[PDB]
C-alpha cells in the first residue's frame, strides 16, 4: 500500500474525476509507503525530451501500482502481488478481447487534450495498457523508423512516415508523431544486424533449398508473393539439428528485441468493457 | 503452525560436498549423467567455479585443494567432456540441512526463505567475491535487489571455458537486464560471433541469465569462508526469497 | 485538556518572555540531521 | 532511536548495535637484591 498526498486541496470536480478514474495502473519510481504529487504518474519524466522510446525504457524501469479508494486528497495505491487477481479500468482505445496478455505502453499523444488532471504545473500522465500484439507492432514500427531514418533522403522521410505511422488494429487508428531519431533504434537494430548476419552464416542448406523445392513442386499465391520478395544431403543430420537450433536462437533474440513484457492476463471482462480482471504480476 | 517454504530432500555422495557440508547456504547444481545408477548428481557452486574462467589462479588452486579427490576428478572430466554446460548441468536451489551420512542427505529450497525448521538462524546465499559484479546505472539503487546468475562462455582456441557470474540489480525486467548485460559483455560476444560459425559443438548462444530471487540492500555483508584454514573472501547475502525463473539466453 | 507544569529557558525582550532552546536533545542520535 | 519520516522519505530500519571492548593487560615487576653477607647476618647470631 502506497498512500499519495498532494498537499493541495482538490475540488468536487477533481474528486468526481478521480472517482471516474478509480482502479487504474499508475507507475511510481519511489517504492515507499508514502508518495506525493512529485513522484505520482509519468509527468515527472515527460518534460525531458518527450522521446517515446525514452519514456518506454524508464517505464520498463518503473514500479506499477493500482489506484484504489480515493479519500479526498489521500489516494491509495495497492502494490499488486504476483499472480493474484486484480480489477483494472482501461484507458487504451481498444475493444479488449478477453484472455489476451497485456503490456503497459507510453501514452500515445492524441490530438484532444487530456481531461484526467491538470493542476498547478502538474498533470496526471497515465500510461496506457495495450495488448501484447499491438505492443509488439508498435515496437516493430519503432525499429523500422530507425532502419529507414539511418538512411538519408530529402522529402522521403515524410513519405515513409505518413504511410507507415497510421496503423489500424481492431478498428482503431493510432499514430506516433515527431520521432527525434535517436540512436536507440541504432543499438536495438545493431544486435538485430548482428543476428541477421548470424542467420546468414549459420542458416542450413535445407532451408533456402526448401523454398525452391516447395515452389518447383507446388504453388500458391502467397508463395508467388514470397517469390516476388525472393527475386546431395548425405547424412549431416546432427549438423542440421545444430544449425537449425542456432537459427531458432537468433530468431528468439530478434523476437526478444521487439517483444514487450506482458504485465496482465485477462479473465473476466465487463459488458461496458471499462473494467476487466487479471491474474498476473511479473 | 505455518511454513510456506518449498524444499526437496536430496541424496548425493559425500565426496563432492567438501566445504559445503559445513557452511549452510550454497547454490546447488543438477548434473544428469549417462551412467544409469546415479542418474542425477549434485554439484557445488564453488565446485563448478573451479573451472570457471573468471576465477583467478590463486583462488582457483586454493579451492582445487579444497576439491581434490578421485570422484571429483572423474566428475570434472565428465563436465569437461560435455559439449556445452548449461543444460547438462543446471541450477537447482539453495543448500540447507546437510546431514553428512554415508551418502549425504541435503535439503534444498526451491521457493521461500532458507530455513530448515523452527525458523531459528535463517541462512543466506554465499557467493564467492570474485564471481559477482553489479552492472547498473547506480549501484544499490534505492531498495531490494534481484539476484541473477549468469553463465558466460569463452573460447581460448582449443575448447570452451565457461564462466560463472552473479549480478545484483534493482531491475526486475529481464529485457532491461539483458540489455545492460550486452553492454557489459560485448567484447567476448564479438569473439563468439567469430566462433559459433566454425564451431560444430551444439550450442547457440553466448550466455544465459536466470533469476535466483530477492535480496535486501541492507542485508549484504562481507566476510570469508574457511575450510582447512583456506581463507576465501565471500559476500554473504543474508535473507533471500528464492524465486527461480526461466533461463533467458543471449548471443 | 489536562494542564501540567514544567520549566523552560526564557529571555526578556522588552517585557516579552520567550522560550529559548535547542532541539539537539531530540536530534541526538537519529538518521536525520537537525533541520536548522 | 529513530525519527518518523514524512512524505517521500525512506523509513530507516531498526538499528541494533552490539560492541565488545576487550581488556589490555600489563604486568609490572620490582627487583631488589640482598647480599650473601646480608643473608648470613640476617638470620642468626653466630655467638652472642
Amino acid at each position: 500500500t502506497v498512500y499519495c498526498t498532494f498537499d493541495h486541496k482538490l475540488s468536487l470536480s477533481d474528486i468526481s474525476t478521480l472517482c471516474k478514474l478509480m482502479n487504474i495502473v499508475i507507475p511510481i519510481p519511489a517504492h515507499h509507503h508514502l508518495i506525493g504529487s512529485g513522484n505520482l504518474g509519468l509527468y515527472p519524466i515527460v518534460s525531458s525530451n518527450k522521446d517515446y522510446v525514452h519514456i518506454r525504457n524508464v517505464l520498463r524501469t518503473m514500479v506499477v501500482t493500482i489506484l484504489q479508494k480515493v479519500e479526498g486528497n489521500q489516494l491509495v495505491l495497492r502494490k499488486p502481488m504476483t499472480g493474484q487477481q486484480y480489477a483494472i479500468k482501461n484507458t487504451g482505445p481498444f475493444p479488449w478481447e478477453k484472455g489476451d496478455t497485456l503490456t503497459l505502453i507510453p501514452p500515445l499523444s492524441t490530438h484532444s487534450e487530456e481531461k484526467l488532471l491538470k493542476l498547478g504545473d502538474w498533470e496526471l500522465t497515465v500510461p496506457l495498457v495495450v495488448p501484447t500484439a499491438i505492443a509488439a507492432e508498435i515496437n516493430i514500427r519503432l525499429l523500422c523508423i530507425g532502419l529507414i531514418a539511418v538512411h538519408r533522403e530529402y522529402n522521403e522521410m515524410q513519405t515513409i512516415i505518413d504511410e507507415l505511422c497510421s496503423i489500424q488494429y481492431r478498428d482503431v487508428l493510432i499514430k506516433l508523431p515527431d520521432i527525434v531519431n535517436d540512436k536507440q533504434s541504432m543499438y536495438s537494430m545493431k544486435t538485430a544486424c548482428i543476428s541477421l548476419s548470424m542467420i546468414t552464416a549459420m542458416a542450413p542448406d535445407i532451408v533456402r533449398t526448401y523454398i525452391d523445392r516447395l515452389t518447383l513442386e507446388d504453388h500458391s499465391m502467397l508463395l508467388i508473393k514470397c517469390q516476388e520478395l525472393l527475386s546431395l544431403h548425405a547424412t549431416d543430420i546432427k549438423d542440421e539439428l545444430k544449425k537449425i537450433k542456432s537459427v531458432l536462437t537468433m530468431i528468439d533474440q530478434i523476437n526478444s528485441l521487439t517483444n514487450e513484457k506482458t504485465y496482465f492476463v485477462v479473465c473476466d471482462v465487463s459488458a461496458d468493457n471499462r473494467m476487466a480482471t487479471c491474474i498476473y504480476k511479473n | 503452525r505455518e511454513n510456506l517454504r518449498i524444499a526437496a530432500r536430496v541424496f548425493t555422495p559425500c565426496e563432492l560436498l567438501a566445504p559445503e557440508l559445513e557452511n549452510l547456504g550454497m547454490l546447488m547444481y543438477r548434473f544428469e549423467t549417462d551412467v544409469d545408477n546415479p542418474k542425477i548428481l549434485f554439484v557445488g557452486l564453488f565446485f563448478l567455479c573451479s573451472n570457471a574462467f573468471n576465477v583467478s589462479a590463486c583462488v582457483r588452486t586454493a579451492l582445487t585443494t579444497m576439491y581434490t579427490n578421485s570422484m571429483v576428478d572423474n566428475v570434472l572430466s565428465m563436465i569437461n567432456t560435455c559439449k556445452y554446460l548449461e543444460d547438462k548441468v543446471s541450477l537447482f536451489g539453495v543448500t540447507s540441512l546437510v546431514s553428512c551420512g554415508s551418502s549425504c542427505l541435503l535439503s534444498c529450497v526451491m521457493q521461500g526463505n532458507v530455513y530448515d525448521a523452527n525458523k531459528e538462524n535463517i541462512h543466506g546465499l554465499t557467493v564467492l567475491k570474485e564471481i559477482f559484479l553489479e552492472p547498473d546505472w547506480e549501484p544499490r539503487q534505492h531498495s531490494t535487489q534481484y539476484v541473477y546468475v549468469v553463465h558466460v562462455y569463452k573460447e581460448v582456441l582449443s575448447k570452451l571455458q565457461y564462466g560463472i557470474y552473479v549480478v545484483l540489480t534493482s531491475f526486475q525486467n529481464e529485457d532491461l537486464v539483458v540489455d545492460i548485460l550486452r553492454q557489459y559483455f560485448e567484447k567476448e560476444r564479438f569473439l563468439f560471433l567469430n566462433y559459433l560459425i566454425n564451431s560444430n559443438t551444439t550450442l547457440s548462444y553466448f550466455g544465459s541469465v536466470q533469476r535466483i530471487g530477492r535480496c535486501a540492500t541492507e542485508d549484504i555483508k562481507s566476510g570469508f569462508l574457511q575450510y582447512r584454514g583456506i581463507t576465501l573472501p565471500v559476500i554473504k547475502l543474508e535473507n533471500i526469497f528464492v524465486d527461480l525463473s526461466e533461463k533467458k539466453v543471449f548471443v | 485538556r489536562a494542564y501540567a507544569d514544567l520549566k523552560l529557558n526564557t529571555l526578556k525582550l522588552g517585557d516579552k518572555l520567550v522560550a529559548f532552546d535547542h532541539l539537539h536533545k531530540v536530534y541526538k542520535n537519529t538518521d536525520v540531521n537537525d533541520p536548522l | 532511536p529513530r525519527v518518523a519520516t514524512g512524505n517521500d522519505v525512506t523509513a530507516p530500519k531498526e538499528t541494533t548495535i552490539m560492541v565488545a571492548k576487550h581488556s589490555e593487560k600489563h604486568p609490572i615487576n620490582i627487583s631488589f637484591d640482598l647480599s650473601a653477607a646480608c643473608l648470613e647476618h640476617l638470620e642468626n647470631t653466630f655467638k652472642n
